């Protein structure tokens, strides 16, 4: 879950774009 | 009053997010 990686830390777009 | 720094959202908010961004990645 990406919740936990967003929510708890950052997650800013360079970060949510690997996600995808 | 919707940026997208620290103010992460947290579970649904993040399903839709991937799927804006997968989005931009191949609207196709």
């Amino acid at each position: 879950g990406i919740v936990d990686e967003c929510c708890l830390r950052p997650c800013s777009v360079d970060v949510l774009l690997s996600y995808c | 009053q919707q940026p997208q720094a620290v103010h992460t959202y947290c579970g649904r908010h993040l399903a839709r997010t991937l799927a804006d961004l997968c989005w931009e990645a191949g609207v196709d």
